């Protein structure tokens, strides 16, 4: 639901 | 025909191209304004309700776990446990008010400290047990129970977000995922965790780490190279973007401000300290006379004032940038032989040390080559009018010299210049003068300059290049 990272 | 020098000068206009019909990489090529929108697809945002076109956050650092940390399924989907807890370090702390600092600089928000806890619109905490990524946040459409939350990855397997610090990925993740909270997306539909994202599916050439700190992908794949450093603040397309939801920040370093050396921004991101400080940022700046001091490198330097343009600065690619809607007047070049092209305003260029190019654009410009043989180039009559004309500050005859090569009476004209003492109307005549010196020529042939150079040390013949 949330947006991760690299 | 068209010098070299003049050759670089154009080349370095039309660097770093974007917008245009082609393809790029396989992707459509966006102007600024439409990475923007793309960026802002979700149409997430904070609502001004105390004040409207200024807006008022708090942000906290949790010291104990929330609700959302506990049971993370009962509020999100394909999370489930997040691993210990712990609160932002001290270092943490301090990185994350810069991280925010930077966006607060750039539009019309106000950070409120609410220190330690769960008080903040914005909350900050780590996590040990990865959901494939090294970190997440919540964009502020989401429930009230999520809003504002961002979370980093702290374990033995990694440990970039332990240290953040000027130029690393740690800071960066803090300045992205900040970014999240704001309303802004990554510039694709891409996700880490979910399946093998490239940046082949990027939306836009332009979702790089060079135009976006919300991208993925590196520098290089659109031509730029910072040599392992990553921007610490709000890039090119970045700011344009937050500035569609909050404004521009018009407040912000109004007086006379300077960038890269000798800088009094009080930002460690526009700030260099030594000749291999590794420089990545875009210059947001409301007013005033300002000044790219790249003084103190040694690298050969390309060196572009004209907003959205990137430069190239101490031996990286494409690190430097002016974003749109600002206006930088003046450029300080290194010891290495550099490029300096300046905008439409009045200018003050210094080559300094190396042989440089120098070239005002439209306005009168000041024009310092500093030592070893420095050319001024010349593109258009209107760049150095007969009314306000440009000044070389100090022309060293037999050294220095007058580029003309690139001007249409040159190139598709075919005339040649005859110097003369007084006008006859005759198209090309130029009267050269000293003293202070001035080149006056009339183009037209009526009689009347049409272009004027004023020299501060005497020029000759020689010293021109047609
Ligand atoms: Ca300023
Ligand atoms: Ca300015
Ligand atoms: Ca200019
Ligand atoms: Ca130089
Ligand atoms: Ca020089
Ligand atoms: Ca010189
Ligand atoms: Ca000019
Ligand atoms: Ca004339
Ligand atoms: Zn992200």
């Amino acid at each position: 639901r949330p947006k991760p990272q690299q | 025909g068209r010098s070299d020098a003049y050759t670089q000068v154009d080349n370095f206009l039309h660097a770093y191209a974007r917008g245009g019909d082609e393809l790029v990489n396989g992707h459509p090529s966006y102007t600024v304004d439409q990475a923007a929108e793309q960026i802002l697809r979700e149409q997430a945002s904070w609502q001004k309700a105390p004040g409207d076109s200024v807006l008022t956050l708090s942000y906290s650092f949790l010291t104990k776990p929330n609700d959302f940390f506990n049971t993370p399924w009962k509020y999100v989907s394909d999370i489930y446990s997040l691993g210990k807890f712990s609160a932002f370090s001290a270092q943490q702390q301090a990185q994350a008010k810069l991280s925010l600092q930077s966006w607060s600089d750039v539009t019309n928000i106000h950070f409120v400290d609410a220190g330690q806890g769960d008080q903040g619109d914005l909350t900050f905490g780590n996590f040990s047990s990865s959901v494939g990524g090294a970190a997440f946040a919540f964009l502020p459409d989401v429930p009230d129970a999520l809003k504002g939350q961002s979370w980093y990855l702290i374990n033995s397997s990694y440990s970039a977000n332990v240290n953040p610090a000027n130029g690393n990925y740690g800071r960066q993740t803090l300045t992205h995922e900040i970014g999240h909270t704001l309303g802004l997306s990554h510039p694709g539909d891409y996700n880490a965790g979910e399946g093998d994202p490239t940046y082949a599916d990027a939306t836009y050439a332009e979702d790089t780490r060079a135009y976006s700190v919300m991208s993925y992908w590196e520098e290089q794949n659109t031509g730029q190279d910072f040599k392992g450093a990553y921007s610490s603040a709000p890039l090119l397309d970045d700011i344009a973007a937050i500035q569609k939801l909050y404004g521009a920040n018009l407040t912000t370093r109004t007086g006379d401000t300077v960038y890269g050396f000798n800088s009094n921004t009080e930002r460690d991101f526009y700030s260099a300290t030594s000749s291999s400080s590794k420089l990545v940022f875009s210059v947001w700046d409301a007013g005033g006379n300002d000044t790219l001091d790249f003084s103190g490198f040694s690298q050969n330097q390309k060196i572009n004032l004209n907003e959205k343009a990137l430069s190239d600065v101490g031996g990286l690619k494409g690190n430097v940038s002016i974003a749109a809607g600002v206006t930088v007047e003046n450029a300080i070049g290194g010891s290495g032989s550099d490029l300096l092209i300046g905008n439409d305003v009045a200018n003050v260029l210094k080559g300094g040390a190396g042989n440089d190019i120098l070239y005002g654009g439209l306005g009168a410009d000041q024009l310092w080559g500093g030592a070893g043989a420095d050319t001024f180039v010349y593109g258009d009559i209107a760049e150095s009018s007969a009314a306000a004309p440009d000044t070389l500050r100090d022309f060293v005859s037999g050294q220095d010299k007058i580029d003309l090569s690139g001007l249409d009476a040159f190139v598709n004209g075919g005339l040649v210049l005859q110097y003369v003492d007084a006008f006859a109307g005759k198209a090309g005549q130029a009267i050269l003068s000293y003293d202070a010196g001035s080149l006056a020529i009339d183009f037209s042939g009526d009689a009347h300059a049409d272009f004027a150079i004023n020299l501060i040390g005497q020029a000759t013949q020689a010293d021109i290049v047609v």
